[PDB]
């Protein structure tokens, strides 16, 4: 009994090129609860990225938010890798401003 | 506020 | 209007790598206020919302002596439940637990939980009347005979209509500001074309709070499901939450369809039209 985790990448508020805003990394649906999230600027790992406290919905599967502060511009490329017993390789997942 | 939770399975 | 505390509890064992580790978090609605993390250097059970900070310090003595409690008795779960299952010592096992109660406008008792999950899927929960359990497999079965002999559930039900109400109560109160807001949905619709016959229509609901929230499509004024794509209602980490509902159109067609948004934090339900 495992469950995958669905990826959401977005940002807190829509984004405008040189303004500060928040890029998230939205993990739901999860069981076991280990799991490895990274928020990626170029493909590069984001140092200071914080989470949420673990905590689960009504059918048990697990949710967590990883979030950090960023100024999006028109070059840089923003994305999350997710790592899970579930995947056989970690999954990256582009931030897409429409999405 | 939290309950008591001490009974075993 | 009606209004929810729950306190859920995760407890995830590491053979080889020490005691299991215990995480426990507390929310009105869709709003987290404390937390306790067996692993974290505190010790104590810690604010999380700004208006659970007013509570004394007797409120943080007493909590913090509960989820101990609870961290002990779930340590204990763990290893009845590996003798229940006939499972190894060495593999990595978890109990999940939900606890709370729900209230209506006036500040009154509507429903109580007290549920266990094991490796996330339903162990024993709580039945609406307060008074028995919902064993879900044969090893539930063995603490439910123990349970309704003993009659724990009076102390579940004590609990969930006696002291989860009260908090509740004081919370709602204390976090008036916060906990009794409405942020109805900022919305907007985006278009993407896809061919030169298809596009994708998107309805956006920003910025509100509570999470619960209803997006539909419709084409010429009825319900549209086909072609239709939903995603989880996310948060947006400054406490509102954030949804997204989208519908593959053919080109030329696009205004024949309405997204429809419902939130309690609207004074009517929004219908919305691609305007060019």
């Amino acid at each position: 009994i495992q469950r995958t985790p669905k990826i959401q990448v977005y940002s807190r508020h829509p984004a405008e090129n040189g303004k500060s805003n928040f890029l998230n990394c939205y993990v739901s649906g999860f069981h076991p609860s280990d799991i490895e999230v990274d928020l990626l600027k170029n493909g590069e790992r984001i140092e200071k990225v914080e989470h949420s406290d673990l905590s689960f919905s009504k059918d048990w599967s697990f949710y967590l938010l990883y979030y950090t502060e960023f100024t999006p511009t028109e070059k840089d490329e923003y994305a999350c890798r997710v790592n899970h017993v579930t995947l056989s390789q970690p999954k990256i997942v582009k931030w897409d401003r429409d999405m | 506020t939290y309950q008591w939770v001490l009974k075993n399975l | 209007g009606s209004h929810s505390m729950r306190y859920f509890s995760t407890s995830v064992s590491r053979p080889g790598r020490g005691e299991p580790r215990f995480i426990a978090v507390g929310y009105v609605d869709d709003t987290q206020f404390v937390r306790f993390d067996s692993d974290a250097a505190s010790q104590r059970m810690e604010p999380r919302a700004p208006w659970i900070e007013q509570e004394g310090p007797e409120y943080w003595d007493e909590e913090t002596g509960k989820v101990k409690a609870h961290s002990q008795t779930d340590r204990e779960n763990l290893r009845i439940a590996l003798r229940y299952y006939n499972q190894s010592e060495a593999g990595s096992h978890t109990l999940q637990m939900m606890f709370g109660c729900d209230v209506g406008s006036d500040g009154r008792f509507l429903r109580g939980y007290h549920q266990y999950a094991y490796d996330g899927k339903d162990y024993i929960a709580l039945k609406e009347d307060l008074r028995s359990w919902t064993a879900a497999d044969m090893a539930a079965q063995i603490t439910k005979r123990k349970w309704e002999a003993a009659h724990v559930a009076e102390q579940q039900r004590a609990y969930l209509e006696g002291t989860c109400v009260d908090g509740l109560r004081r919370y709602l109160e204390n976090g008036k500001e916060t906990l009794q807001r409405t942020d109805p949905p900022k919305t907007h619709m985006t278009h993407h074309p896809i061919s030169d016959h298809e596009a994708t229509l998107r309805c956006w609901a920003l910025g509100f709070y509570p999470a619960e929230i209803t997006l539909t499509w419709q084409r010429d004024g009825e319900d549209q499901t086909q072609d239709t794509e939903l995603v989880e209602t996310r948060p947006a980490g400054d406490g509102t939450f954030q949804k997204w509902a989208a519908v593959v159109v053919p080109s030329g067609e696009e205004q024949r369809y309405t997204c429809h948004v419902q939130h309690e934090g609207l004074p009517k339900p929004l219908t919305l039209r691609w305007e060019p």
